[PDB]
């Protein structure tokens, strides 16, 4: 019995440490959420241009597939884990989404070991910022860099959105082509005004405008935009890590209670019940040594 | 019988104070059959007798809940059925704070009357059902 | 297509893996030999010159 | 050797579930959350109902085969059968029943997206 | 009894109490049950805690004092005693040191005469 307390001690000094250690993860990531979350009343405002721009109306796929020949999903995942289902429903989106037509191209470290043992061919490479000094505009130009490798005729840049501290949803930026989306802005120029799909805004005027702009400006228009698309999308998913990373803890620091007050349960009741042991086994000695004595009278002679 | 727990451990000091040879979590080994006696004795009894009743409830407190206790698994060993309270519900509001699913009647169903069946099948349905559509989630 | 998981049978793949040796211990092994190998590459460099 | 397998298998399941229960599955490499939902299903096929539990279980006993039995199991042994999901072989017996019981399960869950379609239309 | 009215009946720790009768037992030749309580745990207890209770002459409250051995409630002397309380004034140092006075924490405390059918609804 004796191997079997010092087990469950171990075990409970093991889960004693572990539980000390995950608050200490807790304590880091909360001091980065708090820093983070000052973008939260900031946000909201930097991409409405952009969204006008590239923005159309919601495209099924089945056409997409037919229509492309090399579409792109850049799903941007995390550089280590305790996150949650960030990661797993990313990968559970695009193995939804699998074409024959597709390429992946990532943002982190979780993306690297995952994808390539679901998607073997299709996935090629990752991008990876060590988060050490925040992300930057030229971090998205190096995406972009990295992107434009392809001929694409579609970027589904996949991402986390932070709604709140207990909901971290998936949002998706469908970029154009560039000659696609310069085609699309001279058709829809020229013609007149009319949103063909509610929440959409009209644009035609900033359809004209950019038809009076040069040619390389109106490239660096998409480019410059692009790139701000892709970093409000490292932001968001950025503060959604940070975010679940604090539930996907304290659900683990709820279990390891649990199983630490389970293994203080049996600890003590080994404890009591080796003690019960030694005990019945010092007064069964002692019990049988009593049994040992004869009740006989032994007379012998006193004269 | 408020309750069995206590009597057991009225025996134990009656063997003790006579040393008989004790047993596992210090009862002396027979408290099964102090039990099995009185428990047997409740039956439901044929035509032949009367077709009469004795119906027992006993009690039985756990500690920590842990049925892995040597009475209690002791009782459920006699009795043809479980009623357990969980003191999480209980201070949780849940009053009577019965686990379903930790607890079973392994006769009733026959003396259900017909009306109440229907209803019992339907609510089990539903809750065997909604205990994982509780868990499943984890608030996600 | 889906996963190529180890296992047993010949279409999986290797499973080199030990149920005896245990995985505690196991990233401070990883870090220790990635460690001692650019110790040893640099001791090659610097035999050489 | 299908026997031998599932309890290997099932070994593995034990040792993962140290982790499970702490951490999650979402910490799994992708081959070990594999084996994960295959142990699950696993064992949750080896539940089936029986005639005398008729009252507790709710369904109709069944007597699963020998023959019917070895094919099943290694039928989720070599990955044959993954798209079948896990509460399919909750008590059942025989892999026809486990695909009868997904039949059910999917009609039933469609026909709640239906209901709940038109219950926002009229809503 | 003779003078008719209510009393305050306070005990240093009964883990004492109950360890002295085991000392007792233990010297009487007794063989010790469990990890070493005495086998009358419960009537010696009880033999006490029942003559503790209200009457048509009077009343004897107690307050009790209890040392739980390594934070252990199911070790026998916890797990007897708790089953003749009735409430549980529990203390903590946290609360003490926020300048709280008396340093009762509400929430782990407990009653059971938190009832409306022993006092009034509106106070439950
Ligand atoms: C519904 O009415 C209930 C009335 O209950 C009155 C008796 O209260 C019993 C108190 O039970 C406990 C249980 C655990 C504990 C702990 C574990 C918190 C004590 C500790 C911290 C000293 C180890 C204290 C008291």
């Amino acid at each position: 019995g004796g191997g079997t307390i010092r087990f469950w001690r171990e075990k409970l000094e093991g889960y004693k440490k572990y539980h000390q250690i995950v608050k200490t993860i807790k304590m880091v990531t909360l001091a980065k959420y708090r820093q983070t979350v000052v973008r939260t009343r900031v946000r909201d405002q930097t991409l409405r241009y952009t969204r006008k721009a590239l923005d159309a109306k919601t495209q099924d796929d089945q056409e997409v597939i037919e229509k492309s020949e090399c579409l792109l999903y850049v799903p941007i995942t995390t550089n280590r884990g305790s996150c949650g289902a960030l990661n797993t429903n990313m990968v559970r989106y695009l193995q939804e989404v699998e074409n024959p037509k597709m390429t992946i191209i990532s943002v982190g470290k979780k993306a690297l070991d995952a994808m390539t043992k679901v998607f073997q061919d299709t996935y090629r490479r990752t991008i990876l910022n060590d988060m050490k000094q925040a992300m930057s505009f030229q971090f998205a130009a190096y995406v972009l860099e990295h992107m434009n490798t392809v001929p694409w005729d579609r970027a589904q840049i996949v991402y986390n959105r932070y709604h709140g501290a207990a909901s971290q949803k998936l949002a998706i930026f469908n970029l154009p082509k560039f000659e696609d989306w310069k085609q699309k802005l001279e058709e829809d120029s020229a013609g007149d005004g009319k949103i063909e799909e509610d929440g959409l805004l009209q644009s035609l005027p900033m359809k004209t405008a950019l038809g009076e702009l040069e040619e390389t400006a109106v490239e660096d228009f998409y480019n410059f935009h692009s790139c701000l698309a892709v970093l409000n999308a490292v932001s968001e998913n950025e503060l959604s890590e940070y975010a679940a990373r604090i539930v996907a803890v304290e659900n683990q620091l709820g279990n390891i209670t649990g199983l630490m007050q389970l293994a203080d349960y049996t600890y003590n009741k080994t404890r009591k019940e080796l003690i019960t042991a030694e005990l019945l086994e010092i007064i069964g000695t002692m019990t049988a040594m009593h049994a040992g004595k004869k009740v006989g009278l032994k007379k012998t002679e006193f004269w | 019988y408020d309750d069995l727990s206590k009597q057991a451990v009225s025996y134990r000091q009656i063997s003790l104070l006579l040393r008989r040879p004790p047993g596992r979590e210090a009862y002396p080994g027979d408290v099964f059959y102090l039990h099995s006696r009185l428990l047997e004795r409740s039956a439901m009894m044929s035509p032949q007798k009367g077709s009469g009743s004795l119906t027992s409830l006993p009690i039985v407190e756990t500690l920590s809940n842990d049925v892995t206790a040597y009475i209690v698994t002791n009782v459920i060993s006699i009795t043809d059925g479980q009623i357990y309270l969980d003191a999480k519900l209980f201070t949780g509001g849940q009053r009577p704070a019965v686990n379903i699913g930790l607890s079973v009647s392994r006769v009733g169903s026959s003396a259900q009357n017909k009306a109440m069946k229907k209803v019992g099948g339907a609510l089990k349905m539903l809750m065997g059902e909604y205990r994982k559509m509780a868990g499943e989630q984890t608030s996600g | 297509n889906k996963v190529k998981v180890p296992g047993r049978k010949p279409q999986d793949e290797e499973d080199l893996t030990w149920a005896e040796a245990d995985r505690k211990l196991t990233p401070e092994e990883r870090y220790a030999r990635d460690k001692q190998m650019a110790l040893l590459d640099k001791m090659t460099s610097q035999v050489e010159e | 050797n299908v026997a031998m397998d599932i309890v290997e298998m099932l070994t593995k399941y034990k040792e993962l579930q140290d982790i499970i229960a702490v951490l999650g599955i979402d910490e799994l490499s992708e081959e070990d959350k594999l084996i994960v939902d295959r142990a699950r299903k696993v064992a949750k096929f080896m539940s089936q109902p029986f005639a005398v539990a008729e009252v507790f279980t709710g369904m109709k006993g069944y007597y699963v085969q020998l023959e019917d039995c070895v094919s099943d199991f290694g039928s989720l042994l070599m990955g044959q059968c993954d798209n079948i999901p896990e509460m399919a072989f909750y008590m059942v017996g025989g892999l026809d029943s486990v695909k009868e019981k997904a039949a059910k399960m999917a009609a039933e869950a469609a026909a709640m997206r239906e209901r709940a379609r038109k219950a926002a239309e009229a809503k | 009894d003779e003078a008719g009215q209510d009393v305050l009946l306070f005990v240093d720790n009964v883990f004492r109490f109950t360890q002295a009768n085991s000392e007792v037992s233990a010297l009487l030749g007794r063989i010790p049950a469990a990890v070493g309580y005495q086998p009358t745990l419960a009537e010696d207890l009880g033999m006490l805690q029942e003559r503790i209770t209200s009457t048509v002459k009077g009343s004897i409250t107690s307050v009790q004092a209890v040392y739980v051995p390594a934070d252990d409630i199911t070790d026998p002397a916890p797990a007897t005693t708790f089953s003749h309380l009735d409430a549980t004034t529990v203390l903590s140092r946290s609360v003490a040191e926020a300048g709280i006075y008396p340093a009762v924490e509400p929430l782990e405390c407990a009653s059971r005469i938190m009832d409306p059918d022993a006092i009034d609804v509106n106070h439950y």
